[PDB]
């Protein structure tokens, strides 16, 4: 195997081990040597393989590669048909070879393979957990969408699991309700002796309401909430609606809602509503039991308030109920409750309730021009000093600064909210301006670690699950790891730790994420799924349009392609043909339009053959537009916005691999535009972008709302902005 | 509140409760790992009009001498905008109500020496203080802490 490893990593050398362990010898060397051709060309590595294929191979490792050898073709039938043919053959090691085939599938979500692997796994399988496997598979199966296998799939489910019964937990009688309809599952879950979870309890629930069986709703619910003390809103709901439902009067349910508590409180408008009454009296009740708790506002929001309930906006001591009142007359102008408030009173690591009105005020008034941003900024940090651990605050600051070229001061943040595991998953975007140093480049790849590590931990996860019983929670073990396996945010962190590693000349870290391009190609050129979190700083507030971090999702697949084809031996025009359908409908500003047909000129000239009048027409365009005349474009209009040190890094990186790609395939024309991005720096440098942005923060008037000092933020923020240009100038 | 299992895709969606300072953001396979052995014992809280979690609970069976079960509490948090109303009180309680739990002899748990608040707040639902025991990201897990029972029924 430490042979097959250094074929791998390529080359020559592979091809003459391998010419070696055969000659001594089987299957699995024969195998190797048709991938080191398909590493030189391809055509006869396919029919190679199908040669293999059908010597019926019987070997794990060798049905493996194979099967992965043909799924990487494209010829999924032939990719299952090498663990087929060994199970057909060898009906005993049925077992061993579908866990193998399972364990490898799971990165590759093809719910008709794992209904298939269980289909085999279940005939030569003594095992009721196996027969469940196969029957939660065709749920799996149901929840894609071929509705004319659907009755089919259904009906197999449902009799798989009819032939488990009597059923032993909840997790079985769970598998079987999903083949059911509603009146099925109530007639199914009123007969169940075993109790039932939390999750079937809910089920029996739904299915009654669905069913109308009032009756045995209002039974029920009613056991839940007065004997079972689960005190449950939902359940509420439906007691009340069910209560109705089969002729009870209003006064009788009312009259068995006698404990204050905050379910009942909300419940008593439900009930008005319910039953067609003026909702005043139970909202004013409601209120002045609650006013006191930053809950009052969102629980009773939710409802259409009478003009009256509000008129009291008339003239208060508990700060919480000033906070409930503000926003119930949605007020922004609120300094002087802050004012009033603005020393962290109670438990340490609580946030001041006052914030909540500050931050409303502070996203009322942003307008996206730099004065009023570097006001808010020193707002923000002001409000820190005091309220610590104010995430949101501290949110909004890292958005704010993501307006500006202070590239440098966001990870400070971000890391002070201890950010680790899947909230980088989630959260990673607000580092998109962050700068190219040495230190953000090392916490990037501690990003993509985490990464390496999830990935590792929910296939387990999934296999653990499978293994004991737990398909209550498999399918959302499935559908976290689908969503973590291509996501934007991987994408980005990957992008990022490639851009920073050829600014800086790190080519330590540029060597395993090439590797991972050409690994993954299928998935870069795919499409990235989203999981960002753009909600958490908009929490118990209401979401307007206001200033955004700037992330550009097209250019991080196009610089993944770049790197792709750059480092692409042997043919790049599959690739330039998804970067020129990609920049045909990208959505980009001048600059990054320019930018994308600046690389696609370049990679076609380096990384492809072309005619002679080809290669001058693209690199006529290179020629005309290396320029700092043509590329000042770059530069926008307002000196302060970010923009420009995010050009200016795009720029520097372009540059970079123009010199890479002169090493690499020298021409004339290539040692031409090296030539040309040669006075880039000093020219870039005369336009003095430093200080006539230090000289249009000096020139800025603040009339603050509170009592700040601006001096410190003015200096820092100049200091950061010199710093991080400065290395971006000295760069080109 | 109205209280729903726990989901894997729930941590996508958590960064309101899990960005508090005192709330421990886990790796992916401890979180998974309570939703395979204990998949009761890992419930959310869930408010009115959208379904947003509130907070969450994740508790675990243990057992010693093993003829002799008890269940333990590893993690409650609930969102700030939901705090002082007894939510918190609420998703510890619901403990005694699933039978996997009232099996076992008592409800344990660990609150820092230094947390007040929390000894409290937990002795408040009938825990006391049973030992102090030694300790050794958002929290220092060097400090000492009380391991606080509640006997069953
Ligand atoms: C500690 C925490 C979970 C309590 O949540 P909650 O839903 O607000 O609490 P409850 O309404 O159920 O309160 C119960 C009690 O603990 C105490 N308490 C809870 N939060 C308080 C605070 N910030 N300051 C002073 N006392 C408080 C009380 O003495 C009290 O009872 P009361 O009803 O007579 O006021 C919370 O505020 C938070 O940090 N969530 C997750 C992180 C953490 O610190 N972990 C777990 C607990 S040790």
């Amino acid at each position: 195997e430490i042979i097959d490893f250094i074929d791998q990593g390529n080359t020559y050398a592979q091809s003459l081990i391998t010419k070696k362990l055969a000659k001594s010898p089987l299957f699995y060397h024969v195998l190797q040597n048709e991938i080191h051709l398909k590493s030189g060309q391809r055509e006869l590595a396919i029919k190679k393989n199908l040669e293999l294929l059908n010597r019926y191979p019987n070997d794990p490792l060798t049905i493996e590669k194979l099967s992965d050898f043909f799924s990487k073709m494209e010829m999924e039938k032939e990719s299952s048909l090498v663990y087929e043919n060994a199970i057909k053959k060898y009906p005993v090691s049925t077992e061993t070879l579908c866990l193998s085939w399972f364990d490898n599938s799971i990165e590759k979500y093809d719910f008709k393979v794992f209904n298939r692997i269980f289909m085999y796994l279940n005939k030569n399988g003594k095992s009721r957990l196996h027969t469940l496997w196969y029957a939660f598979s065709f749920h799996l199966l149901l929840q894609e969408g071929e509705t004319d296998k659907a009755s089919l799939y259904n009906s197999l489910g449902k009799k798989l699991m009819e032939g488990l019964q009597p059923f032993e937990n909840t997790q079985e009688i769970y598998v079987y309700t999903l083949f059911l309809s509603s009146k099925e599952i109530e007639q199914v879950l009123s007969g169940v002796t075993l109790p039932l979870d939390l999750e079937l309890k809910l089920l029996y629930m739904k299915a009654m309401k669905e069913n109308a069986s009032f009756e045995a709703l209002h039974a029920y619910t009613e056991k839940l909430l007065f004997k079972e003390k689960f005190d449950d809103f939902d359940t509420w709901k439906l007691w009340i609606l069910s209560g109705k439902e089969i002729g009870k009067s209003f006064e009788e349910l009312d009259q068995k809602l006698t404990l204050p508590t905050r379910n009942i409180s909300l419940l008593k408008i439900e009930l008005d509503i319910l039953y067609s009454r003026n909702i005043e009296t139970s909202v004013e009740n409601y209120y002045q039991k609650f006013n006191t708790k930053l809950c009052c506002y969102a629980d009773l929001s939710q409802y259409e308030l009478p003009t009256s309930f509000i008129g009291s906006l008339k003239n208060e001591e508990n700060l919480i109920t000033v906070v409930n009142n503000r926003k119930f007359v949605n007020q922004t102008d609120n300094w002087d409750v802050y004012e009033r408030f603005s020393t962290k009173e109670g438990a340490e690591y609580d946030s001041n309730p006052v914030n909540e009105l500050t931050l409303r005020t502070i996203v009322s008034d942003l307008d996206s021009s730099p004065q009023n941003t570097i006001k808010n900024i020193v707002l923000l940090k002001h409000l820190l000093e005091q309220d610590k651990y104010n995430y949101k605050l501290k949110l909004w600051l890292m958005k704010l600064y993501s307006q500006l070229n202070t590239n440098d001061l966001i990870f400070p943040i971000y890391n002070g909210l201890k950010i680790r595991m899947t909230q980088h998953e989630t959260l990673n975007y607000y580092l998109t301006t962050t700068n190219p140093s040495k230190i953000n480049l090392d916490a990037w790849v501690d990003i993509y670690r985490f990464y390496l590590t999830s990935k590792q931990e929910i296939k387990e996860s999934i296999i653990q699950g499978f293994d004991n019983g737990v398909f209550n929670k498999l399918e959302g073990f499935i559908n976290f790891s689908k969503r973590m396996q291509n996501s934007i945010s991987l994408n980005f962190t990957v992008a990022k730790i490639l851009q920073i590693s050829t600014i800086l000349g790190t080519d330590g870290y540029l060597n395993y994420f090439i590797h991972y391009l050409k690994t993954n190609e299928a998935l870069i050129v795919s499409d990235y799924t989203d999981n960002r979190d753009f909600k958490s700083e908009w929490n118990g507030l209401e979401k307007i349009d206001c200033i955004d971090v700037p992330v550009n999702d097209v250019a991080t697949k196009l610089k993944l392609l770049v790197y792709s084809i750059v480092f692409e031996d042997q043919d790049a025009s599959r690739l330039l043909k998804v970067f020129n359908k990609i920049t045909s409908n990208a959505k980009f500003s001048v600059f990054d339009n320019l930018l994308y047909k600046l690389y696609f000129n370049l990679l076609k000239i380096t990384k492809t053959k072309l005619n002679p009048q080809e290669t001058q027409s693209l690199y006529n365009y290179l020629q005309k537009n290396l320029k700092t005349d043509k590329l000042k474009i770059l530069i926008p209009e307002n000196l302060l916005s970010g923009e420009l040190t995010q050009n200016l890094t795009n720029l520097v990186e372009f540059i970079k691999i123009v010199k890479l790609l002169a090493k690499r395939h020298p021409s004339s024309y290539m040692n031409q535009l090296v030539n040309l991005v040669k006075p880039f720096g000093k020219e870039f440098k005369n336009l003095k972008l430093v200080q006539r942005q230090h000289e249009i923060i000096d020139s800025m008037d603040f009339e603050p709302p509170i009592s700040v000092d601006i001096s410190q933020t003015k200096l820092e923020i100049k200091s950061s902005i010199e710093d991080c240009v400065v290395a971006l100038l000295n760069s080109l | 509140t109205s209280i729903k299992p726990f989901q894997m895709e729930d941590l996508f969606e958590l960064n309101p409760v899990n960005l508090d300072p005192l709330t421990e953001n886990f790796n992916v396979s401890f979180y998974s790992q309570y939703l395979i052995e204990w998949p009761q014992l890992f419930y959310k809280s869930v408010e009115t009009p959208n379904g947003q979690a509130s907070g969450y609970m994740m508790a675990k069976t243990e057992g010693q001498l093993k003829k002799e079960w008890h269940t333990h509490i590893t993690a409650v948090t609930v969102l700030d905008q939901y705090r002082r109303i007894g939510l918190a009180s609420k998703l510890c309680l619901e403990l005694e109500n699933l039978t996997q739990v009232k099996d076992t002899l008592f409800i344990d748990l660990f609150v820092k020496v230094t947390n007040t608040l929390g000894r409290i707040l937990y002795e408040k639902l009938g825990y006391s203080v049973f030992r102090r025991v030694v300790g050794y990201n958002k929290i220092d897990d060097s400090v000492d802490a009380f391991d606080m029972r509640k006997l069953l029924p």
